[PDB]
RNA sequence: GGGGAAACUCACGAGCGCAAGACAGAGAAGGGAUUGACAGAUUGAGAGCUCUUUCUUGAUUCUUUGGGUGGUGGUGCAUGGCCGUUCUUAGUUGGUGGAGUGAUUUGUCUGGUUAAUUCCGUUAACGAACGAGACCUUAACCUGCUAACUAGUCUGCUUGUAAAUAACAGGUUGUACUUCUUAGAGGGACUAUUGUGCAAUAAGCCAAUGGAAGUUUAAGGCAAUAACAGGUCUGUGAUGCCCCUAGACGUGCUCGGCCGCACGCGCGUUACAAUGACUGGCGCAAAAAGUAUUUCCUGUCCUGGGAAGGUACGGGUAAUCUUAUUAAUACCAGUCGUGUUAGGGAUAGUUCUUUGGAAUUGUGGAUCUUGAACGAGGAAUUUCUAGUAAGUGCAAGUCAUCAGCUUGCGUUGAUUAU
C-alpha cells in the first residue's frame, strides 16, 4: 500500500464558494475506501483593509471609505495514493478559488 | 484511555484570559507559574484573595489550583485570575461533588460580587474618521 | 423606541389570522410555528413578528 | 513549482487588479455587442476568460476576427500562444435584464437622434417586459440647451437604499459623445426575485421585508377503528 | 486637494537641449534629402549645443502651404464622473375618488404614541411608490456540535535544580481531548415575566426580576424627492469651446522655489512640575504589516560608549518565520526637595552615525554643552455620557530618508447627567 499524505489548500476571495469546495471535498473523500481525511481546518481569516478619502478633490468634510477584501484559507489532509486525489478533485469548483496540493509519504 | 481528576475553568476581562486548572490536593496557588504573593500590583492582589476568603480556607486547603494568565493589562488579568478561581471552585463541585454544594458557593460568590462568575461584557469601542478618537472630533470654529 | 414596523404588525396579524387554533401563549413555540409557517427572511425579524404576534394572543384572551 | 511564491494577500490583490484590467480591456474594445462581465478561471496551465454578452455573435467577430484579435491581444501583454489564454463568449439569456447592455442600447438610440423621453421609454418598457421588477434611467447633461440639467425616468418598483440595494440592483452608466460636450446615462434595472437554483434570472435571496404567510393547505385521511360487529 | 516638496514630483523662476511637425497639395532629393561625430574653441555640463574642421550615414526626409499630435494652460457658471452640504434630519411622490374657475388641496390629519409621515386611531378617502425600519459588517453569550502537526490542554514516558516526593521549568508521545485559540453550522432578544402611568380597546411609557446581552443591545455601512448656478476640466486615453505649437503652456536637463519674514488667522505638539522629574527593578497588550538573487520583516551571534556597523549561524513570500513575544501609563526601591532649580525643553556650537549621485536653506539619528517663553492663561470658544472623556504607548498610509498629520489598536481608567 503506497500511501501518500496529501495536503489540500484552498484560498478564496469570498466565503460562499470556498465553503462549497471544502464541504464537498470531504463529503467526497469520506465516501472512498482508500481514504483517510483530517477534518477541514479553517485557518484565521486574513483581512486586507484599505481606507480611502472618498471625494477626488479634497473639498467638503472628511469622508472615508473602509474597503475590505476577505481571504479564507481552508486546509484538508488526505491519506491516499496519487490516483485517489485526482479522483476526488473532479468537482466543478467556482472561479477565483486557488487549490494547491502537497504530497508526502 | 485516560481520565485525570481535573476541572478546566476560565475567566476573562477585556482580553484578559484566565486558564484555571483545579485538581485535588493541599492548597496550591499558581498564577502563570508563581505564588499569588508576586502579582504586579501588590494592591489588587487582595482582589484575588477575595474569593478565597469569601468561602473559607477550607475549600482552598483541600485543592491545588494552577492558573495561567496572559490577558491584556495588569488590572484586567487580575480580574480574570479572579474570575477563574471563582468559576473553578464552583466548577469543581459540579462534577466532583454534590450538585447542591455547587449552588451554595455560586450564590455565595454571586451575593458578594458578580465579577467572579459573570463576564465583564464591555470591550473597547472602535474609533471613527469623524475625529481624533472614538467619540471626540477635530475642533470646529464657528463665529 | 420599541415600536413595530407596519410589516412586523401585518405579519403577526395575518399569522394569527390563519393559524389561531395552533398558536400558543408561548413565544418560543410560536416563533417555531411562524418559521415553519412562512417566509421570514431575517431570523431576527421572525422573532419580532412572533414576539408581537404572541402579544396579540394574550389580547384576544380578552376578545377586543 | 510555479516560479515565485507570493503572499496570498499580495497574489490575491494582483488577481483582482488583473481582472479589473480585463474589464477595461474588453468593455473598451467590445463596445458593440452587449458586454457584461468575465468569469475568469486562472490555472497555472490555462487562463480562461469567459465574456458574457447580449450579442455573443458580435464577440466572435466576422471570420473569427475579434475572437482572435482579443485572444491575440491578450497574448501581447501576457502571451502564451499555447492556446493557454483561451476566450469564450457566453450568451446573455434575457437581454432586457442586463443593464450594462441596455445602456449601450440607449447610448445607440441617443446618437441616432431619438428624442430623450421617447428614447428612455423604449428601453424602460423593454426592460420591464423582459421581466424587470422595477427600472429607472438617469440622463444628466446639457439637455437641449445652455445650463446642465438632469432628466429622470422611472417605472415600477426600485430599491433606493439598503444592503439589498446592490443585490437586487444592476447599474451601469456610460458617457455619450456629442459635438456638444457630454451626456451621462445611468441605468438602474431592478432584478426579480428568483428562488430557483435552476435559473439565471437575477436575485436568489428574498427581499428582507417581503414576508409571505402561506395559508394552511387542505387534508383528508383514513382511520383504523377497531370494528364493532 | 491622501499637500510628509531635498531633486523628481512641478505647475512657478533663470539657463540650456530634444520633436516623438504624423497625414495630405506643391517645390527638393542617389550627381544626396538627412543622423551621427573626433579635435580644439564654447558652455553650468565629454549638450556636436554652438563656431572652425571634414568624414561617416541613407532617404527614417527637407521645404513651404495646410493640418495634427501633446499640454497640471483657461472657463465647475458649457459639461460628464465623483464628492461635500442641506441630513441621516424624516421626508417625497403619483393612480382613482372628493373640494377649488385657478395657482392648489385632500391623500401625508384632531388627539395620543415614536428616534421616525413609527404605530394606535381618526378619516373624503381608497389603494400604492422611495426613503427610517427591514437589511449588512463588527462587538458581547454557547464546558453543546463541527474540527485542528501552521492553535493549545491533558495522559504515559524521560530530563535539570532538589534529599527524595512535592514544586517548577524542558523534551516526548498518544488515530486522547477541546475549557483556553481558530472559524464554520446553529442556537440566543422578541422587548420576555411581574405590577403602576397611559388606557377607550390601543400604540406604547416606567420599575423590578431573570439575563452575555434590553438607550431600536453597542459601533458602523447603506442612504428618498428637490437643490446648493458648493467642489473638482491639476486623477482620469470623460469631453464642448478657447488658448500654445519648435528660441511651444509638448517634452527633458542643470540649478533655484513652493519652508522666503514686521505681522493677522486656524488645526495641533510639549509644558508650567511632587497626584512630580531622574536612577534602577518589574515575563501584563492589541492590531496591523513583511522579498525575484543580499534587494521585504528580521531572530541568534560578533564589533562599537553610542547612533550604527559586520556578515558569523538562520526562519519566513506566513496562525508555521520576525511572535504568542520588545509597548507605555501602572507597580516596588532609591536620589532631588520648591528652589522658572530644570520641571520645560525652544535656540545654538563643534564632533560621530545612518538614507540618497547630492542634504549645505541643519533629511533622520547619537554625544557634551548651551538652556529662552511658561508659574495654569482675558473677551471669547470646541468636542464630550462608558470601557466613552482623559492619559498612555503600538501599528498602518505617505516613505530612500522625514511625523508634531491621518486611519486604526490596545492598556490604565473617572466626575456629572439620563
Ligand atoms: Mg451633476
Ligand atoms: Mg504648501
Ligand atoms: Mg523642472
Ligand atoms: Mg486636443
Ligand atoms: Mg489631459
Ligand atoms: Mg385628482
Ligand atoms: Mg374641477
Ligand atoms: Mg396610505
Ligand atoms: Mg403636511
Ligand atoms: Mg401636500
Ligand atoms: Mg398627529
Ligand atoms: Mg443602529
Ligand atoms: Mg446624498
Ligand atoms: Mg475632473
Ligand atoms: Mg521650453
Ligand atoms: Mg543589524
Ligand atoms: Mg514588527
Ligand atoms: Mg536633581
Ligand atoms: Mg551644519
Ligand atoms: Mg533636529
Ligand atoms: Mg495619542
Ligand atoms: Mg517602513
Ligand atoms: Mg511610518
Amino acid at each position: 500500500v503506497k500511501k501518500v499524505r496529501v495536503r489540500i489548500t484552498l484560498t478564496c476571495k469570498n466565503l460562499k464558494s470556498v465553503e462549497k469546495a471544502t464541504s464537498e471535498i470531504v463529503s467526497r473523500a469520506k465516501k472512498t475506501e482508500q481514504v483517510e481525511v483530517k477534518g477541514p481546518v479553517r485557518m484565521p481569516t486574513k483581512t486586507l483593509v484599505i481606507t480611502v478619502r472618498k471625494s477626488p478633490c479634497g473639498e467638503g468634510s472628511k469622508t472615508w471609505d473602509r474597503f475590505e477584501m476577505r481571504i479564507y484559507k481552508r486546509i484538508i489532509d488526505l491519506t491516499c495514493n496519487v490516483p485517489d486525489v485526482k479522483t476526488i478533485t473532479n468537482f466543478r469548483i467556482d472561479p477565483g478559488v486557488e487549490i494547491e496540493l502537497t504530497m508526502t509519504a | 484511555q485516560q481520565k485525570p481528576q481535573l476541572v478546566q475553568t476560565f475567566g476573562r476581562k477585556k482580553n484578559a484570559v484566565a486558564v484555571a486548572s483545579v485538581r485535588p490536593g493541599k492548597g496550591l496557588l499558581k498564577v502563570n507559574g508563581s505564588p499569588i504573593d508576586m502579582i504586579n500590583p501588590q494592591i489588587l492582589q487582595a482582589k484575588i484573595y477575595e474569593p478565597i476568603l469569601l468561602l473559607g480556607q477550607q475549600k482552598f486547603a483541600n485543592l491545588d489550583i494552577r492558573i495561567r494568565v496572559r490577558g491584556s493589562g495588569y488590572t484586567s488579568q487580575v480580574y480574570a485570575i479572579r474570575q477563574a478561581l471563582s468559576k473553578g471552585i464552583v466548577a469543581y463541585h459540579a462534577k466532583y461533588v454534590d450538585e447542591n454544594s455547587k449552588r451554595e458557593i455560586k450564590e455565595q460568590l454571586m451575593q458578594y460580587d458578580r465579577s467572579l462568575l459573570v463576564a465583564d461584557p464591555r470591550r473597547m469601542e472602535p474609533k471613527k474618521c469623524g475625529g481624533r478618537g472614538a467619540r471626540s472630533k477635530m475642533q470646529k470654529a464657528y463665529r | 423606541g420599541r415600536v413595530r414596523t407596519k410589516t412586523v404588525k401585518r405579519a403577526a396579524k395575518s399569522l394569527i389570522e390563519h393559524y389561531y387554533s395552533k398558536l400558543t401563549n408561548d413565544f418560543h413555540f410560536n416563533k417555531k410555528i411562524l418559521s415553519e409557517v412562512a417566509q421570514v427572511p431575517s431570523k431576527r425579524l421572525r422573532n419580532k413578528i412572533a414576539g408581537f404576534a404572541t402579544h396579540l394572543m394574550k389580547r384576544i384572551q380578552k376578545g377586543p | 513549482k510555479t516560479t515565485r511564491a507570493i503572499n496570498k494577500k499580495k497574489k490575491f490583490v494582483a488577481d483582482g487588479v488583473f481582472n479589473a484590467e480585463l474589464h477595461s480591456f474588453f468593455s473598451k474594445s467590445l463596445q458593440d455587442a452587449g458586454y457584461a462581465g468575465i468569469e475568469v478561471r486562472r490555472t497555472p496551465t490555462k487562463t480562461e476568460i469567459r465574456i458574457k454578452a447580449t450579442k455573443p455573435q458580435q464577440v466572435i467577430g466576422v471570420e473569427g476576427k475579434k475572437h482572435k484579435e482579443l485572444t491575440q491581444f491578450l497574448q501581447k501583454r501576457f502571451g502564451y500562444s499555447d492556446d493557454q489564454i483561451q476566450i469564450w463568449a457566453e450568451p446573455i439569456k434575457f437581454k432586457g435584464l442586463c443593464a450594462s447592455a441596455q445602456v449601450e442600447a440607449m447610448n445607440y438610440k441617443l446618437l441616432k437622434d431619438v428624442p430623450v423621453r421617447l428614447a428612455a421609454n423604449y428601453i424602460i418598457k423593454s426592460v420591464i417586459q423582459d421581466g424587470a421588477k422595477g427600472c429607472e434611467i438617469i440622463i444628466s447633461g446639457k439637455l437641449k440647451q445652455q445650463r446642465a440639467k438632469t432628466m429622470k425616468f422611472k417605472q415600477g418598483y426600485m430599491i433606493c437604499t439598503g444592503q439589498p440595494k446592490n443585490d437586487y440592483i444592476d447599474v451601469a452608466v456610460r458617457h455619450v459623445f456629442f459635438k456638444q460636450g457630454i451626456m451621462g446615462v445611468k441605468v438602474k434595472i431592478m432584478l426579480p426575485y428568483e428562488p430557483n437554483p435552476a435559473k439565471k434570472f437575477g436575485v436568489k435571496t428574498p427581499i428582507p421585508d417581503n414576508v409571505i404567510i402561506h395559508p394552511p393547505k387542505q387534508i383528508t385521511d383514513d382511520k383504523e377503528i377497531r370494528t364493532a360487529v
